[PDB]
C-alpha cells in the first residue's frame, strides 16, 4: 500500500 | 456440428 | 473474375459505369440492366478507387492511388487524358466534377482539393479543408448536378409513372420505349406487367421462408416473391393439381407442424394441416393416390395422411428417419435412416414387405431423389460427403459427386442433380451421370438452406389408381401396391 | 483463407 | 510405349515404375515441424526431420548431397540438413523476407528462390556464397518456382499473382523471358514439372483447379477442376502417376492420380496450415551432363537455353560483368541506402534504374529510422530497439549484434567518424549524445553531452552529423519545456564547446546533415514543410525546398540533394544549390525513413589527431578542432592527470530513480555518466547508499505484486560483482530505507509490514542479522 | 463560443429560447488565417471581436494569437 512504478 | 436443421 | 467496386449511373446518356481494381483492373460501361458490358480503360490502370461524371461534357473522371494519376475519358471511348499526376498526388480516393473544377479527397494528405477539370492546367490546387482523418469520397449535392426536366435528360422515359412498368423501368441509350424489368416472376405479353413464371423452377426452404430459384445459372430473376412462414421451414414438396406447396415447420424444441400455401395470385397465409406433432425431417406427396407421406424424427415414425388431413396411418417405425420418396406407379416407397445403423429402406406404399436397399458405407444419408426418366435412385451422405446413384434394386452403386460437403436437400431435374449444403450455405448443381459441370446456384445464403424440391408444370407418370373403385375394397384407408390396393387402419387404437 | 503467406 | 532409363515398363506394357529401392519420401512443411512421410510399400510413416524450427515455408532437396533445404519465415534464414537429421547448418543468414518458394539446381549447383516482399527472383550457389537478383522487371507477387536443368532445356518457370496474374518461362540465366499462361488464372499458387513428359503442373487457389501443360503453354489439360475437394491449394509435387498437394483451407495433404484427378485420398492431416511440399527421390532429379563443369566463369555460372555453350557467367549484387564475359569487378560506384520500416534497401543513384539491388537488403529491422556505414570492411550499422547496434556486410555476411549502446533507453540518430573509428549517436530517452569506439576488440562508450538546465545542453536530439577534420559534431534538437530551445547546435567531438547556430521557426525539426566539401548544414522542418541550408558559422540561412509534406531523411552527395517524403511516399533528387531540377527516384514506397549515400571516403583524404596518433589513449580518442585530440574513458572511469590513462571515478554523486540508479560528477562541466547505470528488468529503486572504501553501492528494490523483486542488492560502480544482500523476510511493503555504517561494517534497514515496522541490522559479508526495534 | 480541437473548428451556441441553435464559425482551410488547433478563446461583446490561441499544424497554419469578428 505504498509507491511503485 | 450436429446433423440437424 | 471481375470485382466491380465503385458504381455510377448516368440517366441522361442512359449508361452504367463502374471501376474494378482486382486482377485485370478496368473501367466498364453497360446499359441500366447490365447487358451490353464494354471496357473503356483496361491499359495503364491499377486500383481505380473512384470515378465521377460531368453530364454537360460527357467525360468520365477517375483516380489511381497506385499510379498517383487523375485522368478522364469520353463515354464513347478513345484515349485517356491525364488531368493531374506526379509525386504530389499520393492517394486520391474519391472525385467529383462541379462546373469548370474537379473536387477530390486525398487519404495521405488529409485534404479536400479543388482544381481545374481541363487537362494540362498547371495551377496548384486550392485546399477546401485540411487535417480530415480517413477521407473516402466526395459528392456534389446540387439541382444542377441532377437535372430533372425531360429536355435536360434527353427525353428519358421512367420520368412519368415509372414509364408504366410494374417493377423496374430501365431506359436504353437511343430507344424511345423503356425495357421494363421484373423483380419476381416473368414479364407478360403486355410488356409492362409481371406474373408467376408458369415454367419449371427450384424451390428451397430457408429460416422463416420458402424461396424460389431458376434452373438457368445466368437467370437471376425470382420465379416468385419469397413466401413468409412462422417458425423454421424444414422440408417441402409441390402439388401440381392445386398448384400448392406442402411444407413442414419446426417450432420450440419438439413442436413440429405441416402446412400448405398456394402459388396462385391470391397468395394467402399458409393453411395449417396439423399441430402439436413432433419434429418432421421430410415430406413427399403421392400425386396418384392424393395422400401425403412425412417422417417424424422425434417420434421415430414414418406416417401417411390425406391431402385434407383427415385419415392418418403409421407406415413404419425407423431409428432416425429423414427424406422420403414415392413411386406410386410401381407401388413402392423409399426412405432413409441415419440411426445406430444407417440404411435406405424400401416398402410398399401400404408399409408391407420392408427391405433395405443399401445398408453399407452409410453414416448420415440425409438426401434422397428418384429419377423416373432413367429409373435410378440418388442419395447424399453428409458424413462421407458423397452423392451416389444406383438402380432401384441397389445393384449398380456409383459415386456421382465426391466431396459433396454437408448435404441435406437433394433433387434431380433434366440432366442435373441439385443439393443444399449446410456447411457452405449454398445450393450446388452437377451433371446427374458423372458430376462434371459443378457450379454454385446461390451465393453464401445468410442462414442454412434446409430443404429443396422442383416445381413442374407438366403431369408426371399418370397410371390408373386402383384405390378409387369402392375405396379399393378397404374399410378406411387404402394405398396402391406392387400387385393390388393395400389396406391400412387408423393409429387411434389397436387394429 | 487470405492468399498472403504471412 | 517406352520410358526414361530411370524407369522400367511393367507387364501392362504402358505403365512405368522407378528403377528400385530408395523408398521415396514426401516432405511437408507445417509451421512448427518439417514432417517426413516414408512411403513404405502402400502405407505411410510420419516423423519430424528437425527439432528446431519456428515457421517453415519452402522446401526442396539436393539429390547429390542428400540434403533438405527450407526457409524459416520468422527467423528470416534458409537452412539445410541431411535427410537423416544430422548436420543442420545455415545457407542464408540475412536478406530474405517472406521467401515464398525454393528450387535447387542439382546440375548447375545453384539455388533459386522467389520472394514476395522484395518482389524479385534471386539465385545463389548451393552454399549461398554469391547472391544476385535475377528477375525484377515485371515481377509483382512471385510464388511458384520450378526448373528443368537437363541440357537442351535449361529453363525456369515461376508464377505471379499480381494485378495481371501469369505463369512465365525464362532461361535459367533469365534471358529469354516469356509468358506461357495468362488466360484462365486468378491466383496461381505452386508449380511443378513432370520431367519425363516435359509437362508443367500448376494450380489455382481462386478458380480451384489443378492443370498441366507443356513448356510452350499450348497443350493444357485439367486434372482436377469443378471439384469441391480443392479449397486453397498451395504447393504441388508429383511422383509416379500421382500429384501430392497441400491445401491451406482444409489443412491437409492430398494425393490423386496425376492424369484424370481420380483416386483422391488424404495422405495426412495437419494441426497448422501445410505450406511447402517436396518428393525426395532420384526420379525427381534426373541426371544430365553439366555444361559449366569446364567453364572459367568467376562467381556465379548460370545454365542457359542458348545453344552453343548452354551457360552464362553472372556475378553478385554490386559487381560489373567485365568485357571478358568471364570475370567480374567490384562496382565501386556510390548508391543510395533507403532506410524504411522493417527493411533497408540499396538503390542506384541513377533514377532510370528501378532494381533496388545495389546491396543485399537488410531485412528484419524494427522501428528503423537511421543508418551508417564503414566503407573499410564494407559494414552497415543500424540501431535496434532493445538498445543494441547491429552490423552486416554489403554482401549479407557477418550479420551480428556489435555492441550494447545504452541501458537507459533506445537510440535514434547515428553518425560514424571514419578516421578516428568512432560512432556518435543520440539516445532521446535519456536525453544525451554519446560516443562508442569501433576500433579494437573491446567496446568503450562515453556520454558526451547531457541535459543540464541550460540552453546549451541537449533537449531532445534527433540527428547527428560529424566532421572528422575540423573536429565538430552538429545536431538537431526539439528542445524542452522551460529550458533548451528547439535548435541546430554544435560541439567539439569531445563535447567541449557547446554552441547554438540556428534557432527560430524550427518546431517539427528533422534530421540534420552536412556537406563537408561546401561546409553547409542542411535540415528539414516538418511544421513548415521546407528544407533549409545554413553555414556552420551559423550566419547565412535560407529556404531551399518548398511545399513538402513530411520530410524524414535527406542527404547531400556531389551536386544533388536527395530527400524522402514519408507522406508523399516518394524519393526525390534536387540540386543542392536550389530545388530546380526535381527528379523522382522511387514512388509509391510506404514507410519511408532516413537516407544515406554509400560512397568511398578514405582516411588519407582527411586526417586528425586520433588518426595521426594511434594508441595515444588507452580507451577512447576524440578529435578536437585544430588537429589536436582529447583522450577519454568509458562510463564509470575518469581520465588520469597524465591526460592519457584511465582510473575509477573516485568522487561522484549517486541519484536513484524508480527505473535506474545513476551517477553524476560533482563538477557540472562533466556530462559523462560517472558510474555504469544500474537498470534493466526487475529494477524498482526506492533508496541507495554507498560504501566508499570497499567500492560498493547498496540499493533496495520494491515490488507490490511480484516477490523476489524485493530486497537489497550491491554492485560496484564499474558494474561488476552484483550480489543480493537481503532477500529473506522482507515485509509486505519492501525495504523502505537503507543506511550503511562505514566504520563498524553494519547495514541498517527498515522492514515495512502492513501494520508493523522493524529496524534491522546486518553485518556485511556475514549471515548475522538482528532486529533492533518493532513499532506499530 | 467553444473550440473543438477534434474537429479543428470554433463554434457558437445560443442560450436564449427553448430551442438550441449551433453554428461553426471558423474551420481549417489551407490558409494560415484559418484555425489550426484552437486551445483558448476570449470574446469582447462590445466592439464585436473574438480572440483565440492556436497551436498551429504541420501545414500553413503557424502557432499564433489570432483575432476575428464574432460572426
Ligand atoms: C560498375 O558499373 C557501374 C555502372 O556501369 C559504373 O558506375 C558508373 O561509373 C562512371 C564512372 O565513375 C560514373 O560516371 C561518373 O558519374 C559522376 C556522377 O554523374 C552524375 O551526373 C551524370 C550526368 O551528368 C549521371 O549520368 C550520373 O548518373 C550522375 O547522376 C560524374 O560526376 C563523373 O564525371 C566525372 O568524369 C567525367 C568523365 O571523365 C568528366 O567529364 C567530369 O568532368 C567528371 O570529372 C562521371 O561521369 C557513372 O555515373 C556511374 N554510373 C552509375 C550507374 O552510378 C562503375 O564505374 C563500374 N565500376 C567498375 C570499376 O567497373
Ligand atoms: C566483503 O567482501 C568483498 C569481496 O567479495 C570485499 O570487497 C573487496 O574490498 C577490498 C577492500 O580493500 C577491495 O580491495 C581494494 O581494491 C582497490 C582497487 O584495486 C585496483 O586498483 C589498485 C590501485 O589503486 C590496484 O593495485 C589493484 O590491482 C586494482 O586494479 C584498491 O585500490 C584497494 O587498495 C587498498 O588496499 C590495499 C591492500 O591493503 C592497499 O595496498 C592500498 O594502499 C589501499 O589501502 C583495495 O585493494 C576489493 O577490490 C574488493 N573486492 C571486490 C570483489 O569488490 C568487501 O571489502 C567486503 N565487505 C566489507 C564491508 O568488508
Ligand atoms: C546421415 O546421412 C549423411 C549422408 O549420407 C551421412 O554423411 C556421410 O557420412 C559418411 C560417414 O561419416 C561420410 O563418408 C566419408 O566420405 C569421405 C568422402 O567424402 C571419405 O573420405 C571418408 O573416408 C568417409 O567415407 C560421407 O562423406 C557423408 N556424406 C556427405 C555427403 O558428406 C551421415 O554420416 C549420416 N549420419 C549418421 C549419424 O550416420
Ligand atoms: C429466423 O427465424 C426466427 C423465428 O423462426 C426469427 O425470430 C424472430 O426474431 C424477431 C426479431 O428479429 C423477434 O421479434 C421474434 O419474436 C422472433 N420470433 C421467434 C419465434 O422467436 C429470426 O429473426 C429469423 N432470423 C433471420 C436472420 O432470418
Ligand atoms: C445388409 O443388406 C443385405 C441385403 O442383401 C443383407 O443381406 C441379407 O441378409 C439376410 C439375413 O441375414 C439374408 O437372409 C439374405 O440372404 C441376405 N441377402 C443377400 C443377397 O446377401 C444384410 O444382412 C444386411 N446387413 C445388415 C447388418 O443388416
Ligand atoms: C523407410 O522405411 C524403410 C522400411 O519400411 C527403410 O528401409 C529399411 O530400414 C531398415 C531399418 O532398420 C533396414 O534394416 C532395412 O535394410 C531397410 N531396407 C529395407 C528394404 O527394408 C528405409 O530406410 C526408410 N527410408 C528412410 C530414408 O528413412
Ligand atoms: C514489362 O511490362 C510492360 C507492360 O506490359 C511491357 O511493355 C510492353 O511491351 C510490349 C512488347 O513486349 C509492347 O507491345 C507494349 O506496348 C509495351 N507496353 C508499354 C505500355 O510499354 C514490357 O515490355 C515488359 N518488360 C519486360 C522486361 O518484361
Ligand atoms: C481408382 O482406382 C481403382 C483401382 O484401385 C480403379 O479401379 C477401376 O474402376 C472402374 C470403375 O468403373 C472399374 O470398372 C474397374 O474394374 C476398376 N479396375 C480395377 C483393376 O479394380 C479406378 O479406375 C480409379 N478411379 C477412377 C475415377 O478411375
Ligand atoms: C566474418 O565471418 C567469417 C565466417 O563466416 C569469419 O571467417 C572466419 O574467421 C575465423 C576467425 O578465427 C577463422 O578461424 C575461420 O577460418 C574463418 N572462416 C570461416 C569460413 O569460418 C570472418 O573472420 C568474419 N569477419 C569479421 C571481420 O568478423
Ligand atoms: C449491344 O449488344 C448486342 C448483342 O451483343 C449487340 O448486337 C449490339 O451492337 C450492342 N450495342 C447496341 C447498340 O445495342
Ligand atoms: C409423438 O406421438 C405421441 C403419441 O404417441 C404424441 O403424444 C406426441 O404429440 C408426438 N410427438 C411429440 C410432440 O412428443
Ligand atoms: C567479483 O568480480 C570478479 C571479476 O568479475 C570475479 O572474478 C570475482 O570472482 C568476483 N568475486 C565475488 C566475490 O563476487
Ligand atoms: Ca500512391
Ligand atoms: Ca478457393
Ligand atoms: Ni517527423
Amino acid at each position: 500500500x505504498e509507491e511503485x512504478x | 456440428x450436429x446433423n440437424x436443421x | 473474375v471481375d470485382m466491380p467496386r465503385h458504381i455510377i449511373v448516368d440517366p441522361k446518356h442512359r449508361y452504367l459505369f463502374w471501376a474494378d481494381y482486382g486482377q485485370k483492373p478496368k473501367i466498364e460501361r453497360s446499359f441500366l440492366d447490365c447487358t451490353n458490358r464494354t471496357v473503356l480503360v483496361s491499359e495503364g490502370i491499377v486500383t481505380p478507387r473512384g470515378l465521377a461524371m460531368d453530364h454537360d461534357t460527357g467525360y468520365i473522371y477517375w483516380v489511381d492511388d497506385s499510379l498517383d494519376l487523375i485522368a478522364r475519358i469520353h463515354l464513347d471511348g478513345g484515349e485517356s487524358q491525364v488531368v493531374r499526376y506526379g509525386s504530389r498526388y499520393p492517394t486520391p480516393y474519391g472525385i467529383t466534377v462541379f462546373g469548370e473544377s474537379i473536387i477530390w479527397v486525398d487519404r495521405n494528405l488529409k485534404k479536400v482539393f479543388q482544381a481545374s477539370k481541363q487537362p494540362g492546367n498547371t495551377d496548384p490546387p486550392v485546399v477546401i479543408r485540411d487535417k480530415i482523418n480517413l477521407l473516402r469520397d466526395v459528392t456534389i449535392f446540387d439541382e444542377h448536378a441532377q437535372p430533372l426536366s425531360p429536355a435536360e435528360l434527353n427525353n428519358n422515359p421512367c420520368l412519368q409513372s415509372n414509364g408504366g412498368c410494374s417493377h423496374f423501368c430501365f431506359a436504353l441509350p437511343e430507344l424511345p420505349t423503356p425495357r421494363c424489368g421484373c423483380a419476381f416472376g416473368t414479364l407478360g405479353n403486355d410488356g409492362k406487367s409481371c406474373a408467376t413464371s408458369q415454367e419449371d423452377f427450384l424451390i428451397y426452404s430457408l429460416n422463416n421462408s420458402l424461396r424460389s430459384l431458376h434452373f438457368d445459372p445466368r437467370d437471376h430473376s425470382l420465379p416468385f416473391q419469397v413466401i413468409s412462414v412462422a417458425g423454421t421451414a424444414i422440408a417441402l414438396d409441390y402439388d401440381r393439381r392445386n398448384n400448392r406447396i406442402f411444407f413442414t415447420q419446426k417450432l420450440n424444441s419438439l413442436r413440429g407442424q405441416i402446412s400448405y400455401v398456394s402459388l396462385y395470385s391470391g397468395s394467402s397465409s399458409p393453411t395449417v394441416l396439423l399441430s402439436n406433432i413432433g419434429v418432421t425431417d421430410g415430406i413427399a406427396f403421392d400425386w396418384i393416390n392424393r395422400r401425403i407421406y412425412y417422417s417424424d424424427f422425434s417420434n421415430q415414425t414414418i406416417n401417411s395422411m390425406a391431402e385434407d388431413g383427415s385419415n392418418r396411418a403409421v407406415i413404419a417405425r425407423v431409428s432416425k428417419p429423414r427424406a422420403i420418396v414415392l413411386d406410386p406407379c410401381r407401388g413402392y416407397m423409399y426412405w432413409t435412416d441415419w440411426g445406430t445403423n444407417a440404411k435406405i429402406e424400401r416398402a410398399t406404399l401400404g408399409g408391407n414387405f420392408r427391405v433395405p436397399i443399401v445398408n453399407t458405407s452409410l453414416v448420415w444419408p440425409n438426401g434422397l431423389a428418384l429419377d423416373l426418366e432413367t429409373d435410378l435412385l440418388y442419395w447424399a451422405d453428409a458424413s462421407l460427403q458423397k452423392i451416389e446413384r444406383s438402380t432401384l434394386t441397389g445393384t449398380n452403386r456409383e459415386v456421382v459427386v465426391s466431396t459433396a460437403f454437408h448435404s441435406f436437400g437433394l433433387t434431380v431435374y433434366g440432366q442435373y442433380i441439385y443439393w443444399t449444403d449446410l456447411y457452405t450455405r449454398k445450393i450446388y448443381r452437377a451433371n446427374k451421370y458423372d458430376g462434371s459441370d459443378l457450379v454454385a446456384m446461390t451465393t453464401r445464403l445468410p442462414t442454412q438452406p434446409s430443404g429443396i424440391s422442383t416445381v413442374v408444370k407438366t403431369q408426371r407418370q399418370q397410371c390408373s389408381n386402383p384405390c378409387d373403385q369402392f375405396n379399393g375394397g378397404c374399410s378406411h384407408i387404402c394405398a396402391p401396391g406392387p400387385n393390388g390396393a393395400e389396406c391400412q387402419c387408423p393409429h387411434e387404437g389397436n387394429w | 483463407x487470405x492468399l498472403x503467406x504471412x | 510405349c517406352a520410358c526414361d532409363p530411370e524407369y522400367t515398363l511393367e507387364s501392362d506394357g504402358r505403365t512405368c515404375k522407378v528403377t528400385g529401392s530408395e523408398n521415396p519420401l514426401l516432405v511437408v512443411a507445417s509451421r512448427d515441424k518439417i514432417i517426413v512421410d516414408n512411403i513404405t510399400a502402400h502405407t505411410h510413416n510420419l516423423y519430424s526431420l528437425v527439432q528446431d524450427v519456428s515457421f517453415v515455408v519452402a522446401l526442396d532437396f539436393d539429390s547429390v548431397t542428400g540434403r533438405v533445404f527450407w526457409s524459416d519465415l520468422l527467423q528470416g534464414k534458409t537452412w539445410s540438413v541431411f535427410q537423416n537429421g544430422t548436420d543442420k547448418r545455415v545457407v542464408h543468414d540475412s536478406g530474405l523476407s517472406v521467401t515464398e518458394m525454393i528450387a535447387v539446381d542439382w546440375i548447375g549447383r545453384n539455388l533459386y528462390w522467389t520472394d514476395y516482399a522484395l518482389e524479385t527472383i534471386e539465385v545463389s550457389k548451393i552454399d549461398g556464397s554469391h547472391r544476385t537478383v535475377l528477375i525484377s522487371k515485371n515481377v509483382t507477387k512471385p510464388r511458384g518456382l520450378a526448373l528443368d536443368p537437363r541440357m537442351g532445356d535449361n529453363v525456369m518457370f515461376w508464377s505471379d499473382w499480381g494485378h495481371h496474374p501469369r505463369i512465365e518461362r525464362a532461361s535459367m540465366d533469365g534471358t529469354m523471358r516469356t509468358v506461357i499462361v495468362q488466360e484462365k488464372i486468378y491466383w496461381p499458387c505452386g508449380l511443378s514439372i513432370d520431367y519425363p513428359n516435359r509437362l508443367i503442373y500448376f494450380m489455382d487457389a481462386y478458380l480451384d483447379y489443378i492443370e498441366f501443360c507443356d513448356y510452350d503453354g499450348h497443350n493444357r489439360r485439367q486434372v482436377i477442376a469443378s471439384d469441391l475437394v480443392l479449397h486453397h491449394p498451395h504447393a504441388l509435387t508429383l511422383f509416379e502417376d500421382f500429384v501430392y498437394w497441400t491445401d491451406r483451407g482444409t489443412r491437409q495433404v492430398m494425393q490423386a492420380n496425376k492424369w484424370h484427378g481420380g483416386n483422391q485420398s488424404v495422405v495426412m492431416y495437419s494441426v497448422h496450415q501445410p505450406l511447402g511440399i517436396t518428393a525426395i527421390h532420384p526420379s525427381r532429379q534426373p541426371p544430365s551432363r553439366n555444361p559449366c563443369a569446364s567453364a572459367s566463369c568467376s562467381h556465379l555460372c548460370l545454365l542457359s537455353a542458348q545453344a552453343p555453350r548452354h551457360y552464362s557467367c553472372a556475378c553478385p549484387s554490386g559487381w560489373n560483368l567485365s568485357d571478358d564475359s568471364v570475370n567480374c569487378v567490384r562496382g565501386d560506384q556510390p548508391f543510395l541506402m533507403s532506410v524504411r520500416d522493417n527493411i533497408i534497401f540499396g538503390i542506384s543513384l541513377d533514377p532510370e534504374v528501378k532494381s533496388n539491388d545495389a546491396m543485399v537488403p537488410i531485412s528484419g529491422i524494427q522501428h528503423g529510422y537511421d543508418v551508417e556505414f564503414d566503407d573499410s570492411e564494407q559494414f552497415i550499422y543500424w540501431v535496434e530497439n532493445p538498445g543494441e547496434i547491429h552490423r552486416v556486410k554489403t554482401d549479407g555476411s557477418n550479420r551480428t549484434v556489435f555492441a550494447p549502446l545504452s541501458l537507459l533507453g533506445s537510440s535514434l540518430g547515428l553518425a560514424l567518424d571514419w578516421v578516428s573509428r568512432n560512432i556518435y549517436y543520440t539516445t532521446p530517452a535519456s536525453r544525451s549524445i554519446e560516443v562508442l569506439t569501433l576500433k579494437g576488440d573491446t567496446r568503450y562508450g562515453k556520454t558526451l553531452i547531457a541535459n543540464d538546465g541550460t540552453p546549451l545542453g541537449v533537449g531532445f536530439p534527433v540527428g547527428i552529423a560529424v566532421d572528422p577534420a575540423r573536429g565538430k559534431l552538429y545536431w538537431s534538437d526539439h528542445g524542452t519545456d522551460s529550458g533548451v530551445p528547439a535548435k541546430i547546435a554544435s560541439a567539439n567531438m569531445d563535447g567541449t564547446s557547446l554552441k547554438i547556430l540556428f534557432t527560430g521557426n524550427l518546431q517539427h525539426l528533422e534530421v540534420v546533415t552536412l556537406d563537408i566539401q561546401e561546409q553547409k548544414l542542411y535540415w528539414a522542418v516538418t511544421s513548415r514543410g521546407v528544407i533549409e541550408r545554413g553555414n556552420v558559422d551559423g550566419t547565412e540561412r535560407m529556404i531551399l525546398v518548398h511545399h513538402l509534406a513530411h520530410p524524414w531523411g535527406l542527404v547531400v552527395y556531389g551536386s544533388f540533394l536527395y530527400y524522402s517524403d514519408e507522406q508523399y511516399e516518394v524519393i526525390e533528387r534536387v540540386d543542392k544549390s536550389s530545388g530546380n531540377n526535381k527528379v523522382v527516384l522511387r514512388d509509391n514506397v510506404p514507410y519511408l525513413r532516413g537516407l544515406r549515400v554509400y560512397h568511398r571516403r578514405n582516411a588519407a583524404d582527411s586526417s586528425n589527431g586520433c588518426s595521426n596518433n594511434p594508441n595515444a589513449c588507452q580507451q577512447i580518442c576524440l578529435p578536437v578542432p585544430g588537429g589536436m585530440f582529447s583522450c577519454a574513458c568509458a562510463s564509470g572511469f575518469k581520465l588520469s592527470p597524465d591526460g592519457r590513462s584511465c582510473s575509477p571515478y573516485n568522487s561522484f554523486m549517486v541519484v536513484s530513480m524508480l527505473p535506474a540508479v545513476r551517477g553524476f560528477s560533482l563538477e557540472l562541466s562533466d556530462h559523462s555518466e560517472a558510474m555504469v547505470p544500474v537498470a534493466g528488468q526487475g529494477r524498482n529503486v526506492l533508496h541507495a547508499d554507498v560504501d566508499v572504501a570497499n567500492g560498493f553501492i547498496y540499493w533496495c528494490d520494491f515490488s507490490s505484486s511480484v516477490r523476489s523483486s524485493n530486497g537489497i542488492r550491491r554492485i560496484k560502480p564499474d558494474g561488476s560483482n552484483f550480489t543480493n544482500v537481503v532477500t529473506y523476510g522482507i515485509g509486505a511493503n519492501g525495504i523502505r530505507g537503507v543506511a550503511l555504517d562505514w566504520a563498524a561494517g553494519n547495514l541498517y534497514f527498515t522492514n515495512a509490514f502492513v501494520y508493523e515496522t522493524l529496524i534491522e541490522v546486518l553485518r556485511i559479508n556475514t549471515t548475522y542479522r538482528r532486529v533492533l526495534l518493532k513499532v506499530s
